[PDB]
């Protein structure tokens, strides 16, 4: 029913090897190459990264900056509320980033000074000028 | 098996079942009831296992009945009808027995038998059993044809048949029982030594041969279920299957090579992608880094434009090293896959150049097993008569195999140096021509109402006809004849005066260098009692060596078993003997193959007889006249003695119930 285990003896492959005289041959030559081919560019890019690899050289711990942990807190200060229209300027719904560039305050917390403050900073013009870039 | 049971295995027959032949010569019973059929069975089992008990006396039908018991034996004329039947086709009272009842006072019709080989012997010593009148004509100046042994002092080795392929179902057991033989086991354990002398080692040993016996089996997937049998108009042979199984395992290999290091590209190029992401984003951390630093310089107090710079700033720049955590954090699991790959490579070959040389050794034992190089046998066929082998160990006959046939040849009326020339057969009756070999102008002329011929098929195969036949034999003798493959395979012998090698090694291997010369001196044999070694030539190396003189021939096997051994322990042999079997003018080879284009059929076609056409026009249906016995004629044994035995107590049969009746029918 089957060949024995380890040798592979599909009907495809007995009639390419048997469809001339030199076709045996011709079979195993294309594969050589086509194995040569393989070989050559797996070194060339072996190169290529070799090369990126050394523009790396260093990491980037000369810009990596130190952890600020500051304590969430929930009173928002005059100061605080502008940090944020800027940072809806700039990031628009992006409620983590503005979390992260306030300081102090929550997601939620950005989200909800979307809608209590969203009459008296003109929230919707700050995000739809955000929205022509 | 055992009792009534193995009788009928020990004769090559199922002991639950009629045969073919059993229905012709009793339609009576096959036809008739189940309950008549066991008791004939058993009749025949019982009686069967009488004579192997005692293959030395003649087993009559009075003594068959008195061993028979009720309710098999009520009925007398069955019980006489199948005795008749076992002992006119050979399966009791065949070989060597003492004989009950002394033979008929005169004979009844007259028989000559070409060749006093085994197959010759066995059917005249049966239709001399028979009350006829047997002569046989032998070209040589001995019997046994291609059963020849050498003999010169203690020295005993044979040139041509030497082993029984086990007893199990083999004829050859009840002979050993009648003549002294000496049969002794044959130890597998077979060393190899490539051509520097050295051993190889157990490692390639096993892998190599395991290969061989995993590739033929490939040949047999090919044949039985891809239908690879034809290649262009014409028959696949065996040697062509290999090479072909062969080059796809070496087309396997490169495949997996391809596909691994195809694997390394594909993870290579996720990395060429991954590290010009990172490279250009350490870039742009290198330049916010330097926007926040700007911001960070200007100093407090600041707006809150100038604030939210430097916080923003903060921000950005952490999401962008968050960015490089990961994108260069993947660096590494990338980096594993690679050397993952390039520690784990596929098989770089298939088999080496050393490898491929021991396996050229399995293919030369295999080219000697059939006496054939590999491109001629036919793929479907070429092991068709695998089912029947026998049962047990293969044995070797150590006084010479020679003891057999000279054994049968007591008390026949054989005819030495006698070459037949031509063999006609007419409606009315035969007459064989012959000269006497040792001066061909002296004429013989044989007149006699059957011919059966035991010629080999090598002489068969004649052009220009060593044997000329009036009239021609048909086309379909003479095509089958075409189409059977004949093989060749021969045997120097080596005899000396002590034991230089491994007493309990048999054999022993000798690994050629070449593909073209790997059948030449591949094997040696220690399996005689005195101090000889026995090498072998097979392959197309076997139909070269013939023309090589036997001091150069000898020359080699030296010069090998120097490489093994060591210069200093091989001495003179005194005593060299070297077989050439095709050069032989009365076998022109060595026993049959079922070559390419042929099949197990034309063996059959072989043993089918001749019958002249009528004398007169419009003169009744003649009786056949010239039959066929030999190796070449026995479809599930040929190439073997056991096959030549019964070929010739099988046309003993026929030539015997055609010119003698048969009473055993009604
Ligand atoms: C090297 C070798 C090793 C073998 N080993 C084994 C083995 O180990 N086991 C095994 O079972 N079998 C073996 N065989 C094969 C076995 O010996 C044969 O199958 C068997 O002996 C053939 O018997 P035969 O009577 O049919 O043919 P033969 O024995 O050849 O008888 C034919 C006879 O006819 C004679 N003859 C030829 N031409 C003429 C003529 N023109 N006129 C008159 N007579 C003629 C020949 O001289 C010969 O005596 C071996 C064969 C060889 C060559
Ligand atoms: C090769 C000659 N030969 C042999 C022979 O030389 N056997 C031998 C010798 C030493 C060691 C061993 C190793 O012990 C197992 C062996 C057995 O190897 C075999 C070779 C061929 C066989 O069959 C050959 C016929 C030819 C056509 N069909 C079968 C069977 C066994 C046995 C037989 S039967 C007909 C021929 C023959």
């Amino acid at each position: 029913r089957k060949p024995p285990k380890g040798m592979f003896l599909s009907q495809e492959d007995v009639e390419a090897v048997s469809a001339n005289a030199t076709a045996a041959t011709t079979v195993l030559r294309q594969l050589d190459m086509e194995l040569v081919s393989v070989k050559r560019q797996i070194q060339n890019i072996k190169q290529t990264n070799s090369a990126l690899k050394e523009k790396l050289d260093g990491g980037i711990e000369p810009y990596r900056l130190p952890e600020v942990i500051q304590k969430c807190n929930a009173r928002w200060t005059t100061e605080e509320q502008l940090l944020a229209v800027q940072a809806i300027r700039k990031y628009g719904r992006d409620f983590q980033a503005i979390s992260d560039v306030i300081g102090n305050k929550s997601v939620v917390q950005v989200k909800n000074f979307f809608v209590n403050y969203r009459r008296r900073f003109n929230i919707d013009e700050v995000l739809q000028e955000w929205e022509a870039e | 098996p055992s009792g009534v049971e193995g009788a009928a295995f020990q004769s090559r027959l199922p002991h639950d079942r009629m045969t073919s032949q059993e229905a012709a010569c009793f339609p009576d019973i096959i036809s008739g009831p189940q309950q008549t059929q066991k008791v004939f069975l058993f009749i025949r089992n019982r009686t069967l296992q009488l004579w192997l008990d005692n293959p030395k006396i003649q087993l009559t039908f009075e003594a068959t009945l008195q061993q028979l018991e009720a309710p098999y034996n009520s009925d007398t004329v069955l019980v006489h009808r199948v005795h008749s039947y076992l002992e006119r086709h050979g399966l009791i009272n065949f070989g060597i027995y003492k004989r009950i009842k002394p033979l008929p006072t005169k004979k009844t019709g007259k028989v000559i038998i070409i060749g006093s080989g085994v197959s010759g012997l066995a059917a005249a010593r049966q239709l001399q059993s028979f009350g006829m009148d047997v002569t046989l004509l032998e070209a040589r100046d001995r019997v046994g044809g291609r059963v020849a042994t050498f003999r010169k002092g203690n020295y005993v080795a044979d040139l041509g048949a030497m082993v029984v392929t086990g007893l199990g179902g083999n004829p050859m057991a009840v002979v050993s029982k009648q003549v002294n033989m000496e049969l002794a086991k044959i130890k597998q354990k077979c060393p190899l030594y490539e051509a520097n002398g050295q051993a190889v080692p157990k490692e390639k040993d096993e892998m190599v041969e395991q290969e061989f016996n995993r590739l033929l089996e490939a040949t047999s997937y090919l044949s039985h279920q891809l239908d690879f049998n034809v290649l262009n108009n014409k028959p696949v042979s065996l040697g062509q299957a290999l090479e072909v199984v062969i080059q796809l395992q070496e087309k396997h290999v490169k495949d997996e090579q391809i596909e691994h290091w195809k694997k390394i590209v594909k993870t290579q190029e996720e990395l060429k992608e991954l590290l010009n992401k990172m490279v250009n984003l350490k870039e742009k951390i290198k330049e916010l880094h330097q926007q926040y630093k700007e911001a960070s310089e200007v100093k407090p107090p600041r707006d809150i434009t100038a604030e939210f710079l430097v916080k923003s700033k903060h921000r950005d720049l952490t999401a962008l090293c968050k960015e490089y955590d990961e994108l260069a954090e993947t660096q590494g699991k990338l980096e594993e896959k690679l050397q993952e790959l390039e520690a784990n490579p596929p098989s770089d070959v298939y088999l080496s150049s050393r490898d491929r040389q021991i396996l050229d050794w399995h293919f030369a034992n295999l080219e000697f097993a059939n006496a054939t190089p590999l491109s001629t046998l036919s793929l479907k066929h070429w092991d068709q008569d695998d089912d029947f082998e026998f049962t047990g160990s293969h044995l070797t006959v150590r006084n010479g195999y020679s003891c057999v046939p000279v054994a049968l040849a007591e008390g026949l009326d054989i005819k030495l140096n006698t070459a037949v020339r031509q063999v006609r057969y007419t409606a009315s009756g035969c007459e064989v021509i012959a000269v006497n070999t040792r001066s061909t102008s002296q004429t013989f002329i044989y007149k006699c109402d059957a011919v059966l011929c035991t010629l080999p098929l090598g002489v068969l195969k004649q052009q220009p006809p060593a044997v000329q036949f009036v009239p021609p034999l048909p086309e379909w003798k003479t095509s089958a004849v075409q189409r059977m493959g004949f093989g060749n395979l021969n045997k120097v012998v080596l005899c000396f005066d002590r034991v230089f090698w491994d007493p309990s090694v048999n054999l022993f291997g000798h690994v050629g260098s070449t593909t073209a010369s790997r059948g030449e001196l591949f094997l040696f044999w220690n399996l005689y009692k005195a101090p000889i070694l026995l090498a072998l030539v097979a392959g197309e190396a076997a139909g070269i060596m013939e023309n090589i003189s036997d001091d150069v021939i000898v020359g080699r096997c030296l010069a090998i078993l120097k490489g093994i051994f060591g210069s200093s322990a091989v001495p003179q042999p005194k005593e060299t003997v070297v077989s050439r079997w095709r050069a032989d003018p009365w076998a022109r080879g060595s026993y049959s193959y079922v070559a390419a284009g042929s099949s197990g059929n034309d063996y059959d076609l072989m043993a089918q007889p001749i019958t002249p056409g009528p004398s007169i026009p419009g003169a009744p249906q003649p009786i056949p006249r010239l039959f066929f016995a030999g190796e070449h004629t026995i479809r599930n044994y040929p190439a073997t003695v056991h096959g030549a035995l019964l070929s010739g107590l099988r046309e003993a049969g026929r030539i015997a119930d055609q010119f003698l009746g048969a009473m055993y029918t009604l």
